[PDB]
């Protein structure tokens, strides 16, 4: 079993935060072999703190580590937007074994938000002639990277056949995602309209298509 | 410079085995140890085991002890990790990471830390088979058209427009993984409405796993 | 701070 970390921590620029990492009397409590790692989404982790409180070359002194009993802690002073990442603790567990923590996601508040742009395409006639139908809902240029997608036939919710991707970063500092509604050609021609509803930070953008 | 370069992406069936490599360079290979760590999508890091690059001695995680083999080749300064009897939940990104090694003659202050990491290798375990995509056009001041790249396996798929001559307004989205085990993605290009009758728009979809390439002309409805 | 590297 792993080391217990808080699931998420939040702070605004300039603020200081602390991430806990609770172990047992067989790892964190006995050994000084405690490390901290920063990981941006899709990238390899990066060593930030080793031997409880030591920093590798080049690592800013804003990052500090400490240990009290069975709980190791990582403090980040002068929080900046680039510090947004997943942070993992790791400890020696005896018998040449190592254990990782559950991971903590650090969010930096006060960042400018961006509403999503939505483009919705109806099923192509070539796909309909293949006895299939797919509605494609494309979402781009939103920040932060979190959206919820809901589909509706006329005005009734539809959950069967909905496939939605996780948000992914664009070439700028915005995010993109997409959602697909698979349905039969009869279902497509049955209703007067279909709508893809994208919710982002409490507000919703809706686009409609009709046969 | 100091770096660890891992092998490319792997696609395997349940019950198969996979062998990922990690080539070191820029430092003395036999002076360090090397971890293997994996991370499921959206999940935490998980230690699998490590090996001394010099004497080759290993220690594996209690969860993987029965299925993982970690080896090294000093002549190639490369470490390997083999995971057998793969299953669905073995789908993850796999990392190699360098760490300290202390020999017998080392009284020294022993410190550790995964200071250098490889770029990572994606391993995908699925009962799906290789299948070329079916490409469907998405017909349209400004107007948006695109293509739908439906029902293909495995990743990846590359998309360009007009053989790369068109990049403005192009946006290709990451693929979705359907309940069928197949992937689907779409690409968009925003073009001037004035050009819909004069300029031809073609999306070039390339799926090298199936040796298929489709240049789909997208026409106004 | 013990030596943690694996053995035979």
């Amino acid at each position: 079993s792993a080391l217990t970390q808080p699931d998420s921590v939040s702070g605004s620029p300039g603020q200081s935060i602390t991430i806990s990492c609770t172990g047992t009397s067989n790892d964190v409590g006995i050994y000084n072999h405690v490390s901290w790692y920063q990981q941006h989404p899709g990238k390899a982790p990066k060593l930030m703190i080793y031997d409880v409180n030591k920093r590798p070359s080049g690592i800013s002194n804003r990052f500090s580590g400490s240990k009290s009993g069975d709980t190791a802690s990582l403090t980040i002073s002068g929080l900046q937007a680039e510090d947004e990442a997943d942070y993992y603790c790791c400890s020696y567990a005896g018998s040449s074994a190592w254990v990782f923590g559950g991971g903590t996601k650090l969010t930096v508040l006060g960042q400018p938000k961006a509403a999503p742009s939505v483009t919705l395409f109806p099923p192509s006639s070539e796909e309909l002639q293949a006895n299939k139908a797919t509605l494609v809902c494309l979402i781009s240029d939103f920040y932060p990277g979190a959206v919820t997608v809901a589909w509706k036939a006329d005005s009734s919710p539809v959950k069967a056949g909905v496939e939605t991707t996780t948000p992914s970063k664009q070439s700028n500092n915005k995010y993109a995602a997409s959602s697909y509604l698979s349905l039969t050609p009869e279902q497509w021609k049955s209703h007067r309209s279909y709508s893809c509803q994208v919710t982002h930070e409490g507000s919703t953008v809706e686009k409609t298509v009709a046969p | 410079q100091v770096q660890l370069v891992q092998s490319g992406a792997e696609v395997k069936k349940p019950g198969a085995s996979v062998k990922v490599s990690c080539r070191a360079s820029g430092y003395t290979f036999t002076n360090y140890a090397m971890h293997w760590v994996r991370q499921a999508p959206g999940q935490r890091l998980e230690w699998m085991g490590w090996i001394n690059a010099g004497n080759g001695y290993t220690k594996y995680s209690q969860k993987f002890q029965d299925r993982v083999t970690i080896t090294r080749d000093t002549s190639a300064t490369t470490a390997y990790m083999e995971l057998s009897s793969l299953r669905s939940e073995d789908t993850a990104m796999y990392y190699c990471a360098r760490d300290s090694f202390y020999d017998i003659l080392s009284p020294v202050y022993h410190y550790y830390g995964m200071d250098v990491w490889g770029q990572g290798t994606t391993v995908t375990v699925s009962s799906a088979s290789t299948k070329g995509p079916s490409v469907f056009p998405l017909a349209p001041g400004t107007a948006a058209l695109g293509c739908l790249v439906k029902d293909y396996f495995p990743e990846p798929v590359t998309v360009s427009w007009n053989s790369g001559a068109l990049t403005s307004g192009v946006h290709t989205f990451p693929a979705v993984l359907q309940s069928s085990g197949l992937y689907s993605l779409s690409s968009v290009v925003t073009v001037p409405s004035s050009s819909l009758g004069t300029q031809t728009y073609i999306c070039n979809v390339n799926h090298k796993p199936s040796n298929t390439k489709v240049d789909k002309k997208v026409e106004p409805k | 701070n013990p030596n943690a590297n694996p053995n035979a």
